[PDB]
RNA sequence: AUUUGUGGGUGGUGGUGCAU
C-alpha cells in the first residue's frame, strides 16, 4: 500500500539515477536521505539497477546526514549484494571505482559498515578473489584503533576460513594495536590450528594456508612483545609443531627476539 | 574519406550519446523541481521504519587497555646496507668536488648552568633539549645558547684540566654536530651575528678584544 | 569533546614470456 505519487516518483528517480552519470542529484534523493520510508524508497527506486556513482554518493549523504543504524542497514541490505554480485558477475572479476569509493567512505565512517558487510561477507561465504579485493580496500583506507580491533577480535573470535584468514593477514599487515585480550585472542587462535593430542574438532587436522602463514608471520613481526614468556613460546610452538617449512625461521627469530610484557 | 566519414560517424553518435545524456539530466532536474515536493508527500504518506556487538563491546575495552608498538620493518642486508651508505659518503664526495669547483638568554640558562656544574649540565641540557623536542624554534634558540654559553664557559674558566674539561667539551662538539645535522639557517645566522660583532669590538679596540672564545670559534666552526 | 603539529610507507583493483 504506497500512493501513486510516491510509487511514480521513486520509479522516476530510480531510472533518472540509473540512467545518469555526470550532473548533480535529484532534490528528491537529497530530501530522501531526511525522510522515513527509506527503505522502501531504495526498494522502489531499484537501487540494484541504479548507478555506481549515484550509489556512492546517496552512501556519502546518509553518512554524513542520516543516523547511524539506518546507514547499516542501507549499506549492509545494499552495498553487499550488490558488491557481491558485481564480484561474481563482473566481466573479469574486477570490482567498480565508484563502488570502492563508497567501500571507502564506509571504512572511513566504520561505525556502521563493520557490522554491515565484515559479519555478513563472512557469513554469506565471500570468494577468494573478494576476500583478496576487501583485504586490499582495508589496508588501503583502515579505520581508527578501536575500529581495528573490534573487526579483528571479530575475525579471530570467528571460526577459521579462507576469507577470515585473509582478512586477518590484511589486517596484521595494517598492524594495529593488539592489547591483552587480543593477544590472548591471536594465541588461543594459533592453539586451535595446532593440534591436539583428547578431544580434537577439526582444525587440529586441517591443513593451513600459505595465506594463514603469511598471516603469522607478519603477527610475529608486528606482536612479539605483546606476547610473553609462554605465549611466545606457545607461538613457537604452533610455528614447529604446524608452521610453515619456508616460514619456521623468521617465525622462530621473532619469537626469539619478542620479549614479556 | 576515411577520416570524413569517421568524423561524421563519431559526432553524429557523439550528440546521440550527449541528446541521450541530457534527457537523464532534465529528468534529474524535472525530478528536482516537481517530484521533490512530490518525494516530501511520499514520505507522509508512506511508512517504513548483538552477540557480534558484544564481542566488539568485550573488544572495546580490549582496544583502550594496554598497548605496545613494535611493527618492525624488513631486513637490511650487511652488503647492502654497506653500500647505500658508501652510495651516501659518495654522494656527498662529489658534490664537495663540484663544491670545489663552485633556554632563551644566555645568562637565562647560564645562571642556570653556573648554580650547576658543567660537567653534566649539558647532558642535563640534553634532556631538556630532547623534551622540546619530544614536544625546533625553541631548538635554534637552545642551539645559541650552547654556541653562545660555550664560548662563555671558555671564556671563564680552565680550571678542569684536560680530562675534565674536554670531556664536556668534546660532548658539547657532539651535540651540536647532531644539533648541525638537524639545523642550520638558525646556526648560519648565529655565526654570521658573531662574526660581525667580532669585527666591530675588533674596529673598536683591535687587541683589546681578543678571546679564547674567538679561538675555539674558530676551530669549532672549522671542524663542523 | 574529530583535527592539527612532528615523522614516514611513494607503485602494482599490473600487462607480458613459459611450463603444467
Amino acid at each position: 500500500a504506497l500512493p501513486e505519487k510516491v510509487i511514480k516518483a521513486y520509479t522516476t528517480v530510480g531510472s533518472i539515477l540509473k540512467t545518469w552519470t555526470h550532473g548533480k542529484l535529484p532534490k528528491l534523493f537529497k530530501v530522501i536521505p531526511s525522510l522515513r520510508n527509506w527503505q522502501d524508497v531504495i526498494y522502489v527506486t531499484n537501487p540494484e539497477e541504479w548507478s555506481p556513482h549515484v550509489v556512492y554518493e546517496a552512501t556519502k549523504l546518509f553518512v554524513s546526514n542520516l543516523t547511524a543504524k539506518e546507514s547499516q542497514k542501507f549499506i549492509n541490505l545494499i552495498l553487499l549484494e550488490r558488491f557481491r554480485d558485481n564480484i561474481e558477475t563482473s566481466e573479469d572479476h574486477s570490482l567498480n571505482y565508484h563502488i570502492y569509493r563508497a567501500v571507502k567512505k564506509s571504512l572511513y565512517k566504520p561505525s556502521a559498515f563493520f557490522k554491515g558487510f565484515l559479519f555478513p561477507l563472512v557469513e554469506t561465504g565471500c570468494n577468494v578473489r573478494e576476500a583478496t579485493i576487501a583485504g586490499s580496500v582495508l589496508a588501503k583506507v583502515s579505520v581508527p584503533a578501536l575500529h581495528s580491533s573490534a573487526a579483528l577480535s571479530y575475525l579471530l573470535r570467528l571460526p577459521f576460513s579462507p576469507p577470515t584468514t585473509v582478512f586477518i593477514k590484511i589486517l596484521l599487515d595494517k598492524k594495529y594495536a593488539l592489547p591483552y585480550q587480543t593477544v590472548d585472542d591471536c594465541v588461543y587462535y594459533f592453539m586451535r590450528f595446532r593440534i591436539l593430542d583428547g578431544s580434537n574438532g577439526e582444525d587440529a587436522t586441517r591443513v593451513l594456508p600459505v595465506i594463514w602463514h603469511k598471516a603469522f608471520l607478519t603477527f610475529a613481526q608486528r606482536y612479539k612483545n605483546d606476547i610473553t614468556q609462554d605465549q611466545r613460546d606457545f607461538l613457537l610452538e604452533t610455528v614447529r609443531q604446524r608452521g610453515h617449512k619456508d616460514i619456521g625461521p623468521e617465525i622462530r627469530r621473532e619469537l626469539l627476539a619478542g620479549a614479556s610484557r | 574519406k576515411k577520416t570524413k566519414a569517421e568524423v561524421m560517424k563519431e559526432v553524429i553518435a557523439k550528440s546521440k550519446f550527449y541528446k541521450q545524456e541530457r534527457q537523464k539530466a532534465q529528468g534529474i532536474m524535472e525530478d528536482q523541481i516537481d517530484n521533490l515536493d512530490d518525494n516530501f508527500e511520499d514520505v507522509m504518506s508512506e511508512l517504513m521504519m548483538t552477540d557480534l556487538d558484544k564481542e566488539y563491546d568485550i573488544k572495546v575495552k580490549e582496544l583502550q587497555l594496554d598497548k605496545r608498538a613494535a611493527p618492525s620493518d624488513r631486513t637490511k642486508t650487511e652488503e647492502e646496507k654497506n653500500a647505500e651508505a658508501e652510495e651516501k659518503k659518495r654522494e656527498l664526495e662529489q658534490q664537495r668536488l663540484d663544491r670545489m669547483n663552485g633556554r632563551t638568554h644566555d645568562a637565562l640558562l647560564d645562571q642556570v648552568k653556573k648554580l650547576d656544574l658543567d660537567d653534566h649540565p649539558k647532558i642535563v641540557k640534553n634532556i631538556i633539549k630532547a623534551y622540546q623536542p619530544k614536544l625546533k624554534e625553541k631548538l635554534g634558540k637552545f642551539t645559541a645558547v650552547l654556541l653562545r654559553h660555550i664560548i662563555f664557559l671558555s671564556n671563564q674558566n680552565y680550571l678542569k684540566n684536560v680530562q675534565s674539561f674536554k670531556r664536556t667539551q668534546n660532548a658539547l662538539i657532539s651535540i651540536l654536530k647532531s644539533l648541525s645535522e638537524k639545523y642550520n639557517r638558525e646556526l648560519s645566522e648565529e655565526c654570521r651575528d658573531y662574526i660581525n660583532e667580532m669585527q666591530a669590538r675588533y674596529k673598536k679596540n683591535h687587541f683589546d678584544a681578543l678571546s679564547n672564545g674567538d679561538l675555539v670559534f674558530f676551530s669549532i666552526i672549522g671542524i663542523l
